[PDB]
C-alpha cells in the first residue's frame, strides 16, 4: 500500500509537529481540582529524536549468521 | 411547534419517605444507603449534596423537586433543603 | 513459493521490500517462512514481515502478527519498534478513509483503537522514555488526546443537541479529572454554563464564570 | 444424494453346483410383509401344527403337512385410543401346545393358548417385550431391552423376581434369549456384563462383564452378534459383542475363561464341534480347543443375511436375496444350489419335526427341502 | 567419565538445552546406569525416542532421530465436509500442526476422527494416511477418507405414552420419521441436540398440559449396524392433571403487589395448565423490569393437593434495584456519524432502569436494517453497586450502486448511460438519486436527493429533478419534438412511528412537436380541446404544470434488505392546483408483504400487490405519459420493457410533415397510406398487478452464507386498460375497457447480491397469451 510515498510521512496529514500543545491553564486563589485520573503522564528526559518524520522506519537490522 | 411531546424526566427517583427518613448528621453511609447511590455533589467545594428531579410532558407543567444537601469533610447530613415542584 | 534457501528467498525479499512489491516480498516472505519458520533470520523476517503487512496496510494479518510476536517473545531489545509498530496498526485501523485521504470531515468514529494506541505508546514511552521514538510516540500521544478531547467535544456537543444537559455535564467532569488540558476543554466549558441555565444551576454556573474567567485566555 | 457410498457389496453368489436340488416347495403366504423391521419371528412346528402371523395383530394356524390354515385370528384392538390401534408385533416365537406365548413391542404380552382357544390373557410388561420368549419351570423369562429382568407365570401371568442388569448408553442393538439350567437361565446383554441369575430371588452369581464391546471404545457399524449364551456340560461360552470368544465353564456356580477370538455372529455346537458365521458373514468352525478353528470362507462376505439352521446332515442357512446355500458332505464343500426369493430374509430358521421352517421377509413360507 | 558430548540431528532445540534436558552431562563418571538414564530420559523425552547411546572411552554421543519434521495436508475424500472442519477436529482436539507426528498418531488420530464422524451422528469407513516425506524433515500425508453417511434413517418408538397417542405428539417434532419431502417446512434431521430438543418439548408438554407428575425417562435409541438403524424409544410415565386453584405470592418488593394481584389475576375453579402460570410469572418480570430492578427471584411451588388435583400456588420475589444506567456505549461506526446511532435511542443515560427501553432503541435499529448483528451488552461497573453500562457491537453492510455504460449501437454514438443512486452516504445518511441518459437522440436528466435529517424530528426533503429532451428522430421532424422539464421538492412527517404521510409540489415543463399518427393522443388534444391534425405529423404543443404530489406509506420491516413477515403499506397521489396547465385526477397505490412459513424463517412467502388509476378533472384527462405501463419487469418478467398495454391504431397519415420513406410504417407514404392498425403497447389509464413467489434458500446453493444468495419462484398476474375507452373508433379494433388483458407468467428468479451491483437473472415464461405479447424470457437486470 504505497504509491512511491509512505516512507517518510504519516497517512494523510501529521498533526505531530502541528499539535497544539498542552494548555497549563491557572485557577483562581484555592480553585485547583483533580489534576490527572490516569495514563497523562510523560517522561520529558527524551530526544530530542529524529523527530517529525525524519527517523529511520524501517525496522533496525542485526547481524546474520 | 408540535401540539405534544413525549414526556421528559430524569434522575433521583425518590419518594416523600425518602426524605422524611433522613436527617441531619446521618452519615453519608447511611443516606447513600437509604436514598440511594448519590447523583449529585460538587467536584470542587464542600461536601453538599444534590437531589433533583423533573418531568416535562407535551408542552406543559414542570416537576422540579431540587434537594441541596450539604455533608462536612468527615461527612455529616448537615445544611439540607429541596424545593420541590419547582 | 519456489525453494530458495533463505539466502536467495531473503535477498528478492529485500528486492522487492526497498523496490516496493510489498505485496510479492510478502510472497517470497510467507515462501521462507512458512518453508523455515525456525531461526534468528525467522525473527527477522517476522519483524520485516510485520514491516512488510504494515506497508501493505495488512492490517488483519498485521495486528495478528505483530501480538503473535509481543507474547511470543516478551523479551526483546526491539520491544520498542514493537510497541511502537502495533500502536501505529491502532492508528492505522483507526483512521483509514476517504475524506481522512482529504484529511477532511473526521475524528467521528469509533476511537477505540486511538484508545489502543494510546495505551500502547504510553506504555512505550514511560517503559522507554528514553528512545529514538520517544519524542516521536509522544507526540503522537498528545495528537491523540487532543484528538479525543475533540472528538468526545463533538460527542457530548450532540448530547446537548438532544438537549442531554445532565449527560453531557456528565462527560464534562469525565473529561475534567481525565485531561483538561486541550482546547476543546475550555472550549466545552462555556456549554457547561449554558446546561447550568437550561437546568438554572445558578451558583455552580457564576462559581465556574469566575474560574474560567480566571483559565479562559 | 446420501448414496454416494460405494462399498464392497455382498460377496457374489458362489456356483449352484449340488447335487442337491432344492426339490420340494411347498408354499404358502402371510403375503407380509415384514420388510425393514427387526426381530426375531420365526415358524412354530407345535407337533408338525404350525400357527402363522405378521405384524399386524395376526394369527393362523397351519400344519406342516403344506400348511393348511387355521385358528386364523387377529388381534388388533378396536376401542381405545384409536381403532385396531395398530398392532405392530417385535417378539420371538414361543408356545407350550396351544398355549402360544409371545409379546411384542408395545410393552404388552398375550399368551393365547389355542389349545383352549382364545385364552388372551395380557400384561402390560415393564420393559418391552422384544425377545424370544422363554418359559422355565412354571415361570416365563424375560429379557426387556429395558435393563430389566422379570418373570411370570404361565396361562395367568405372575410378576416377580424383577431382575434389572445394566445397559451401555448408545442403545446398542443386542436382544438375548435365555438358555435357562441348574436354576439359572444363560441370556445375553450389549454392556458385555455377564451375569447369571440361579433363580433363586433373581439371583445372579456375578458381578464380571466382558471388557470389550461398543460404547466408549466403540466399534464399527457391522458388528452384529447372538446375545445368547448356551450351557453344555456345564461349560457355558460366550459371543461378546465386539469379536471375542468367552468361555466361563458354569460348574453350579462361576468359573470364567476366555479363550477370545473376534468376528461374532451366532453359533451352534456339535458336541467338540463349533460351527458359526464371523460377522464379515463368512463361516469358521472350530472346536472346544481353546478356539482353534477350521473352515474358512469369504465368497458371501457382505452377503446380506446369514442366519443358519442344520438338517439333514445340512448345515442351512438364511440370506438375503432369496438365496439356499447347502453346506452338508461338510468342509470343504460349502458351494449352494439355490435362488427361492427376492424379499430376501432376516429372521432364524427351523430345521424342526426333522423338517424345514421359516418365514420370507414378504409372504410366509415355501417348504423347499434337498 | 566423559568430557565432550555432541549431539545432531536436532534441527529444533539448541545443544545446550538438550543436554540440560537429559540427565548426563560432563564431568561425572559415565557407568552403565547413567547410560541407562540416557536411554529412559529419550524415551521420557515424550515428543521424540531415539536411544542411540554410544560411550567408546571419554565421548559420549546421545541420537535422538526426529520424525519431525512433516506438514500433511492432503484431506481428500472431503465429501460432506471441509477439510478445514478436519483440520479444527485436529486443533480443537489437540492434533494441531505443530507436527513431530511419530507413526503411532496415525491410527490415534484417523479414529479419534472416526469418532467424531460418530459425534455428527455420521460414519465415513476408510480413513488412511500416506507418508509423504520431505527430505530435508518433513513428510506430507495423503489423508484418504470415504464416507458412510448417516443423518436421517429415523424410527419412532415411545412408550408409557397413554393419555394421548404417540402421533399427536410427533406432530410437532423437529425429529421427524422420513415423511414426504414436499412437506418439509423447516428441519427434520437426527442430533442428539434434536433429542434433547424434543425432550424437553414434549416434557414441558406434558407438564403444561396440567398433567403434573411425570418426569421418568430413559434412552433407548436401536441402531442396526448399517449407518442406518435408527430406531428410537423412550420410556415415559405421565403424570396428574391439577386444577389451578390457588395462587399466592410473596412480595420482597418496593410496593407493586397491588399491581401484582392485578396481574396475577387468577378465577376460581381453574385447570392448572404450567402455560399461564409459566406465563404470568414472566409477565410480572416484564412488569418489573420497566422499574429497574433487573435482578428479581421467583420460586413458584404449586400446593399440589391430590384427590382435588389442587394446584394452589405460592411464589415468592425479591426487589432488585432501581438507578444504574451510566454509559451508552456503541461500535461499528467505523466510516460513521453515530449521531443517527444516538437518533435511534430513547432512553436516557442516567436514569433508572427500563431496559425494555434500550431493547426498543436497539429493534428500531434492526428494523433499519443496514447493519448485521445484535449487541445490547449492558455491563455494571464493578466498585460501583449501580451504574450499569449498555454496548452496542453492529456489523453494517455496505451499498454501492454503480453501472458502467459503453455501447452498444450501430448507427449512433457509444453510450453513455449513467445508473448511480447513491445512499446513506458514507459519511452521511444521505441519499442521491441520479439516472442520466445521453444517448444519440436523447438527454434525459434525472436528480433525486434526499436528506434523512433536518430536525431533531429527523425530517427529510427530498431535492429532486428530471430533464428530459426525448426526440429519438428518424432525421429531425415528423418525429415528436419534445423537451420537459419537471422540478419538485417534498417533505414527509410522520407522528405515528410507523406510518409515513407525505405532501410535495412539483412542476413539469412538457413540449410537444411533430405529433405522430396514434389516434389517442389527437383524442387527447380533442379532450383539451386542442384542435390537431389526423393525417399530418405537425401538432406542438407545450405545458407547465402545477401538481401538488402528497404520500403516505405505513411500516413495520423487521429488517432492511431481507426483513421478515413485512407489514408496510404505501399511499401516493397527485392533485393540480388553480393556476396550472393540466387537469387531470390520477391514483397509484402499491403492496408488499411478507409471512415466514418457517419461523427460523428460511421459508417466507411474498405477498405484493399494488394498484394505479388515472383520469381527469375538470373538462380534461389523465396526460398520456402518467399512463401505467408493465412487461418485462420485476412486476412482470417474460416480456420486453412495459411490453403488456394497450395497442394503438393509426390514422392515414400521409401529407405529415414529410411523411417519411422506408420508415414510419402502419399508415406512412411509403407503406400502406389508409388507416392502419398499429401494435403498440401503450399502457392503459389503470393498472392494478399481483406477483407471487417464495423464498427457499436451497440446499443446492452453499448457503454458508444466508443474507447475499436469494432464491425465488414466481407467479404473477396482470390487466390493463383505458378507463376513458369506446369502440366507436375501436369498432373493428381491439377494446381495451374492463380488466381483460390477462396475462400469466411463473419463473424463477435468480439473485446474488454483490455489494456493488445485484445480477437480475430472470426467466418468467409468460403464460396467458393476451393479444400483444411481444414476450423476453430473459432479463438481465443490475
Amino acid at each position: 500500500s504505497s504509491d512511491s510515498r509512505y516512507k517518510r510521512q504519516v497517512s494523510g496529514d501529521e498533526a505531530y509537529l502541528e499539535a497544539a500543545p498542552l494548555a497549563e491553564l491557572h485557577a483562581p486563589a484555592g480553585m485547583i481540582l483533580p489534576v490527572t485520573s490516569g495514563d497523562y503522564a510523560i517522561p520529558v528526559t527524551n530526544g530530542s529524536g529524529a523527530v517529525g518524520k525524519a527517523l529511520d522506519i524501517r525496522p533496525p537490522a542485526q547481524p546474520l549468521a | 411547534r408540535v401540539v405534544y411531546r413525549p414526556d421528559i424526566n430524569q434522575g433521583n427517583y425518590l419518594t416523600a419517605n425518602d426524605v422524611s427518613k433522613i436527617r441531619v448528621g446521618m452519615t453519608q453511609q447511611q443516606v447513600a444507603y437509604a436514598l440511594g447511590t448519590p447523583l449529585m455533589s460538587d467536584p470542587f467545594g464542600t461536601n453538599t449534596w444534590f437531589y433533583v428531579f423533573r418531568q416535562q410532558p407535551g408542552h406543559e407543567g414542570v416537576t422540579q423537586q431540587t434537594l441541596t444537601l450539604t455533608f462536612n469533610s468527615s461527612g455529616v447530613l448537615t445544611n439540607i433543603d429541596n424545593k420541590p415542584a419547582l | 513459493v519456489p525453494d530458495n534457501p533463505p539466502n536467495e528467498i531473503y535477498a528478492t525479499a529485500q528486492q522487492k521490500l526497498q523496490d516496493g512489491n510489498w505485496r510479492q516480498a510478502i510472497t517470497q516472505l510467507e515462501a521462507l517462512d512458512n518453508r523455515y519458520p525456525f531461526g534468528p533470520y525467522s525473527q527477522q523476517v517476522q519483524l520485516d514481515l510485520i514491516y512488510a503487512y504494515y506497508k501493505n496496510a495488512d492490517l488483519p494479518l498485521a495486528q495478528a502478527a505483530i501480538d503473535r510476536f509481543i507474547r511470543l517473545n516478551p523479551t526483546h531489545p526491539n520491544i520498542d519498534y514493537v510497541m511502537y509498530m502495533r500502536g501505529l496498526t491502532n492508528m492505522a485501523l483507526d483512521d483509514s478513509a476517504l475524506q481522512g485521504f482529504f484529511g477532511v470531515d473526521r475524528s467521528d468514529r469509533d476511537p477505540q483503537h486511538a484508545r489502543a494506541a494510546f495505551s500502547d505508546f504510553s506504555k512505550l514511552v514511560r517503559g522507554y522514555p528514553n528512545s529514538q521514538y520517544t519524542t516521536d510516540a509522544t507526540k503522537r500521544l498528545v495528537f491523540l488526546k487532543d484528538r479525543l478531547a475533540k472528538y468526545e467535544y463533538s460527542v457530548a456537543e450532540y448530547y446537548t443537541e438532544r438537549g442531554a444537559w445532565v449527560a453531557v455535564v456528565n462527560r464534562v467532569e469525565g473529561m475534567l479529572r481525565d485531561y483538561p488540558d486541550t482546547q476543546a476543554t475550555r472550549d466545552a466549558l462555556p456549554l457547561m454554563e449554558n446546561a447550568y441555565r437550561q437546568m438554572q444551576m445558578n451558583a455552580q454556573a457564576e462559581k465556574v464564570a469566575k474560574i474560567i474567567a480566571a483559565n479562559s485566555s | 444424494f446420501n448414496s454416494e457410498e460405494d462399498v464392497v457389496k455382498m460377496s457374489p453368489l458362489p456356483t449352484v453346483e449340488n447335487q442337491f436340488t432344492p426339490t420340494t416347495a411347498w408354499s404358502t403366504s402371510v403375503g407380509s410383509g415384514i420388510g425393514n423391521f427387526y426381530s426375531n419371528l420365526h415358524p412354530a412346528l407345535a407337533d408338525n401344527v404350525v400357527y402363522a402371523a405378521d405384524r399386524a395383530g395376526l394369527v393362523k394356524a397351519l400344519n406342516a403337512d403344506d400348511g393348511k390354515e387355521i385358528w386364523s385370528v387377529s388381534l388388533a384392538e378396536k376401542d381405545g385410543w384409536f381403532s385396531k390401534e395398530p398392532a405392530l408385533l417385535s417378539g420371538g416365537v414361543t408356545v407350550s401346545g396351544g398355549h402360544v406365548y409371545i409379546g411384542s413391542e408395545k410393552a404388552q404380552v398375550y399368551a393365547l393358548n389355542t389349545s383352549d382357544g382364545t385364552v388372551a390373557w395380557q400384561t402390560k410388561v415393564a420393559g418391552e417385550a422384544l425377545s424370544r420368549p422363554v418359559v422355565s419351570d412354571g415361570l416365563v423369562l424375560i429379557h426387556t431391552s429395558n435393563g430389566q429382568l422379570q418373570a411370570l407365570n404361565e396361562a395367568d401371568g405372575a410378576v416377580k423376581w424383577t431382575v434389572n442388569l445394566d445397559m451401555p448408553s448408545l442403545s446398542l442393538r443386542g436382544e438375548s434369549a435365555p438358555t435357562t439350567a441348574f436354576g439359572a437361565a444363560v441370556v445375553g446383554g450389549d454392556n458385555g456384563r455377564v451375569s447369571a441369575v440361579l433363580m433363586e430371588q433373581g439371583q445372579m452369581i456375578w458381578q464380571q462383564r466382558i471388557s470389550q464391546a461398543t460404547g466408549s471404545t466403540e466399534i464399527d457399524r457391522l458388528s452384529d452378534v447372538d446375545t445368547t449364551p448356551v450351557v453344555v456340560n456345564g461349560v457355558v461360552f460366550a459371543l461378546a459383542y465386539n469379536g471375542n470368544l468367552t468361555a466361563l465353564d458354569l460348574r453350579s456356580g462361576q468359573i470364567m475363561w476366555k479363550r477370545e477370538l473376534g468376528s461374532v455372529n451366532d453359533f451352534i455346537v456339535d458336541g467338540n464341534r463349533i460351527y458359526l458365521v464371523d460377522q464379515n458373514d463368512r463361516v469358521m468352525a472350530l472346536t472346544i480347543d481353546g478356539g482353534v478353528t477350521l473352515w474358512t470362507q469369504s465368497d458371501l462376505l457382505h452377503r446380506l443375511l446369514t442366519s443358519p439352521v442344520l438338517y439333514n446332515g445340512n448345515l442351512v442357512v438364511g440370506d438375503s436375496e432369496g438365496y439356499l446355500h447347502w453346506i452338508n458332505v461338510e468342509d470343504g464343500r460349502f458351494v449352494a444350489q439355490q435362488k427361492v426369493d427376492s424379499s430376501g430374509f432376516q429372521t432364524e430358521p427351523v430345521a424342526a419335526d426333522g423338517k424345514l421352517l421359516i418365514q420370507a421377509k414378504d409372504g410366509t413360507v415355501y417348504s423347499i427341502t434337498r | 567419565v566423559v568430557k565432550d558430548i555432541h549431539f545432531e540431528g536436532l534441527q529444533r532445540v539448541a545443544v545446550g538445552a538438550a543436554l540440560l534436558s537429559m540427565p548426563v552431562r560432563t564431568g561425572d563418571t559415565v557407568n552403565d546406569e547413567d547410560i541407562s538414564n540416557t536411554i529412559r530420559a529419550l524415551f521420557a523425552t515424550g515428543n521424540f525416542e531415539d536411544v542411540r547411546v554410544l560411550r567408546d572411552g571419554d565421548t559420549l554421543l546421545v541420537q535422538v532421530k526426529e520424525r519431525p519434521t512433516i506438514a500433511s495436508i492432503t484431506f481428500s475424500g472431503n465429501k460432506s465436509v471441509k477439510d478445514d472442519m478436519l483440520k479444527q477436529n485436529l486443533e480443537a482436539s489437540g492434533v494441531r500442526v505443530g507436527e513431530s507426528l511419530d507413526r503411532t498418531t496415525i491410527a490415534d488420530i484417523e479414529k479419534g476422527l472416526e469418532d467424531f464422524y460418530y459425534s455428527v451422528g455420521k460414519y465415513s469407513a476408510s480413513v488412511k494416511a500416506v507418508v509423504t516425506p520431505l527430505p530435508r524433515n518433513r513428510v506430507d500425508l495423503k489423508l484418504v477418507f470415504q464416507e458412510g453417511v448417516s443423518a436421517e434413517i429415523q424410527q419412532i418408538n415411545i412408550v408409557g405414552n397413554h393419555a394421548f397417542t404417540t402421533d399427536e405428539l410427533i406432530s410437532h417434532f423437529q425429529l421427524r420419521d422420513e415423511v414426504p419431502w414436499w412437506n418439509v417446512v423447516g428441519d427434520r434431521k437426527y442430533q442428539k441436540q434434536k433429542l434433547a430438543g424434543d425432550l424437553e418439548t414434549l416434557r414441558s408438554y406434558y407438564l403444561d398440559r396440567g398433567y403434573a407428575r411425570f418426569n421418568i425417562d430413559s434412552t433407548q435409541v436401536s441402531l442396526t449396524p448399517d449407518k442406518k438403524g435408527i430406531y428410537v424409544t423412550v420410556n415415559i410415565t405421565e403424570g396428574d392433571q391439577y386444577k389451578l386453584s390457588g395462587v399466592e405470592v410473596s412480595g420482597n418488593l418496593a410496593g407493586h403487589s397491588a399491581e401484582i394481584e392485578q396481574l396475577t389475576k387468577i378465577e376460581p375453579g381453574e385447570l392448572y395448565n404450567g402455560t399461564k402460570v409459566t406465563k404470568m410469572e414472566d409477565d410480572i418480570k416484564k412488569l418489573l423490569g420497566r422499574y429497574g430492578y433487573a435482578y428479581p427471584r421467583v420460586q413458584s411451588m404449586p400446593e399440589i393437593n391430590d384427590a382435588d388435583k389442587t394446584v394452589k400456588l405460592r411464589v415468592n420475589v425479591d426487589a432488585g434495584n432501581r438507578f444504574y444506567v451510566r454509559k451508552i456505549r456503541f461500535e461499528g461506526n467505523d466510516t460513521s456519524k453515530d449521531a443517527v446511532l444516538r437518533r435511534e435511542m430513547r432512553q436516557m443515560e442516567g436514569a433508572w432502569l427500563g431496559s425494555d427501553l434500550v431493547d426498543q432503541g436497539k429493534e428500531r435499529l434492526n428494523r433499519l436494517g443496514f447493519f448485521e448483528t445484535v449487541d445490547t451488552d449492558t455491563q455494571r461497573v464493578p466498585g460501583s453497586p449501580d451504574q450499569v453500562d449498555v454496548v452496542y457491537k453492529v456489523k453494517e453492510r455496505n451499498t454501492g450502486s454503480f453501472n458502467f455504460g459503453i455501447g452498444y449501437g450501430t448507427e449512433s454514438g457509444v453510450s453513455f448511460q449513467a445508473g448511480v443512486q447513491q445512499d446513506n452516504w458514507l459519511g452521511t445518511g444521505y441519499a442521491v438519486g441520479i439516472n442520466g441518459t445521453k444517448n444519440d437522440y436523447q438527454t434525459y436528466a434525472e436528480l433525486s436527493v434526499t436528506n434523512p435529517y433536518f430536525t431533531v424530528d429527523g425530517v427529510s426533503l427530498g431535492g429532486r429533478l428530471f430533464y428530459n429532451d426525448f426526440q429519438a428522430d428518424d432525421a429531425d421532424l415528423s418525429d415528436y419534438t419534445n423537451k420537459s422539464y419537471g422540478t419538485d421538492v417534498t417533505l414527509g412527517f410522520p407522528i405515528n412511528e410507523y406510518n409515513s404521510l407525505r405532501a410535495g409540489l412539483g412542476y413539469v415543463h412538457n413540449s410537444l412537436s411533430n405529433m405522430q399518427p396514434q389516434v389517442a393522443m389527437w383524442r387527447y388534444l380533442y379532450s383539451m380541446g386542442e384542435h390537431p391534425s389526423t393525417s399530418d405529423q405537425d401538432n406542438s404543443f407545450k405545458t407547465d404544470d402545477f401538481t401538488f404530489n402528497y404520500g403516505w406509506t405505513y411500516n413495520k420491516l423487521d429488517r432492511g434488505y431481507f426483513p421478515t413477515d413485512g407489514s408496510r403499506v404505501n399511499l401516493t397521489g397527485k392533485v393540480t392546483i388553480p393556476g396550472s396547465d393540466n387537469e387531470y385526477y390520477k391514483v397509484t397505490l402499491d403492496t408488499a408483504t411478507y409471512v415466514p412459513i418457517d419461523d427460523d424463517h428460511k421459508w417466507v412467502v411474498l405477498g405484493r400487490t399494488r394498484w394505479g388509476y388515472g383520469d381527469g378533472l375538470g373538462g380534461k384527462e389523465m396526460p398520456f405519459y402518467e399512463n401505467f405501463y408493465a412487461g418485462g419487469s420485476s412486476t412482470v418478467r417474460g416480456f420486453q420493457s412495459n411490453t403488456i398495454g394497450p395497442k394503438a391504431v393509426y390514422f392515414p397519415h400521409q401529407a405529415s410533415n414529410y411523411d417519411p420513406d422506408y420508415d414510419y410504417e402502419c399508415a406512412t407514404q411509403d407503406g400502406a397510406k389508409d388507416l392502419c392498425k398499429s401494435d403498440d403497447a401503450v399502457g392503459g389509464n389503470a393498472m392494478a398487478v399481483a406477483s407471487l413467489e417464495f423464498i427457499t434458500p436451497t440446499p443446492f446453493i452453499s448457503d454458508k452464507y444466508a443474507n447475499s444468495v436469494r432464491t425465488s419462484f414466481f407467479w404473477d398476474m396482470g390487466t390493463v386498460w383505458d378507463t376513458n375507452w369506446d369502440s366507436s373508433q375501436y369498432s373493428g379494433y381491439p377494446d381495451y375497457s374492463d380488466p381483460s388483458n390477462i396475462r400469466m407468467s411463473a419463473g424463477i428468479a435468480l439473485q446474488w447480491m454483490s455489494p456493488l451491483g445485484p445480477l437480475v437473472f430472470s426467466y418468467a415464461q409468460p403464460f396467458k397469451k393476451y393479444d400483444g405479447d411481444k414476450a423476453e424470457q430473459f432479463q438481465f437486470n443490475i
